């Protein structure tokens, strides 16, 4: 029992991990055509896949698997992969300083037949909630997704939906909600608009908070970036890297791993500072569907999709879009976040 | 006393430390806008 309580461990350890190279694989697809703000969640994408991963089969799922850096996870079991989800789940909902929730719905059109053992599973790992639906009525199956959504990211994504595919069998949303306190709250009277750099050329003006206290903080000689930790309550942080250089530079996603993290982190020193950080709000939404076939998952949005988890019948089903929505406001008391993620099942 | 000035781009990572799990990722180029 012991040591299946270490495995389980070294697992969990192995999901964060790969989550993490995940993610920088992203980012780094991201900016491939985007050149402004961008934010977005690892862990809610590969928590939105794996719920995909219940659904699908043989090949399909395994390139699932392989897209997600889970190759060779150190078991072989079977619900391994949703069973650390659920464990991790469980946990991070047991922190209530954590301020961290989420959770999963299935719209399912009113026709379609599933599985049993589909919402078994499902139910089982991500307490998904299944709502029948009916999609050959767009503006209808809009409203009532969206409020639901809504609802449950508190207003911060009024509206996922917008055009609904007449031919689609089910939706599934995953959320993930983040309202972090600072350990160090910024003194909202020391807030004032200050000089924010855009370029070597053009600036700006913008709320700029302070800080003083003990911060642990680290040069990193070889990017010439800082790197700043900025803890919140509950044992969860935002690490800021900040370029002291603008120009022809390195770009900072083409080498973002979790061993240049680990030796930052490593090399962190806590010291009184103080901290200029500013203000912000972003919104960020991004069709997936083309990233993901870039880092090799593809077969779940062909005609070759094995989605045979999913029907009581037939499996002629693919995954036309997969959608992630998310965002970020940052203050003097702290970060609110939501990431609203959709896969998008049609016949 | 040290000061590190935020008043250009930057990353964020925002991580759940006992699980190592990398909740939101970002980059900001204008913190004004969206
Ligand atoms: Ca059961
Ligand atoms: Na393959
Ligand atoms: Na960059």
């Amino acid at each position: 029992s012991e040591e299946e309580k270490a495995w389980l461990m070294a697992s969990r350890q192995q999901l964060a991990k790969e989550t993490s190279n995940f993610g920088f694989s992203l980012l780094r697809k991201i900016s491939m055509r985007h050149d402004g703000n961008m934010v977005f969640s690892p862990f809610g994408m590969s928590l939105a896949m794996t719920g995909l991963m219940l659904g699908a089969t043989g090949p399909t799922e395994t390139q699932i698997k392989r897209g997600l850096h889970l190759q060779a996870l150190k078991p072989t079991k079977p619900g391994l992969l949703p069973s650390l989800f659920k464990g991790l789940r469980e946990t991070l909902s047991r922190n209530l300083e954590l301020g961290l929730t989420q959770g999963s719905f299935a719209f399912i059109h009113k026709d379609f037949d599933v599985k049993e053992t589909f919402f078994n599973l499902s139910k089982r790992y991500f307490d998904t909630e299944c709502v029948p639906m009916n999609f050959r009525n767009a503006s209808q199956a809009k409203r009532l997704m969206n409020h639901y959504i809504n609802k449950e990211t508190r207003g911060k994504i009024p509206k996922l939906f917008d055009e609904i595919n007449p031919e689609t069998k089910l939706i599934l949303v995953d959320y993930i909600l983040f309202k972090g306190k600072w350990l160090t709250p910024f003194d909202p009277v020391f807030t004032e608009v200050d000089t924010f750099h855009l370029d070597k050329y053009k600036t700006i003006k913008v709320p700029m908070m302070y800080g003083a206290g003990k911060f642990a903080s680290t040069f990193d000689k070889n990017f010439r970036c800082h790197v700043l930790k900025l803890p919140y309550q509950g044992n969860a942080t935002m690490l800021v890297v900040l370029m002291e250089k603008m120009g022809d530079h390195l770009a900072l996603e083409d080498y973002l791993t979790t061993d240049l993290v680990e030796t930052w982190l490593r090399n962190m020193k806590t010291r009184n500072m103080e901290v200029f950080f500013p203000k912000f709000k972003l919104d960020q939404k991004y069709e997936m569907h083309e990233l993901l076939r870039q880092m090799g998952i593809r077969r779940i949005f062909s005609p070759f999709a094995d989605l045979s988890e999913l029907s009581a019948t037939g499996r002629n089903l693919q995954v036309s879009r997969v959608l992630q929505r998310t965002v970020i406001e940052v203050d003097e008391r702290g970060t609110e976040a939501v990431a609203g993620i959709l896969s998008e099942i049609t016949a | 006393p040290p000061v590190i000035k935020i008043d250009r781009p930057f990353h964020f990572m925002i991580y759940e430390e006992t699980s190592g799990m990398l909740l939101f990722l970002g980059r900001v180029v204008n913190p004004t806008l969206l």
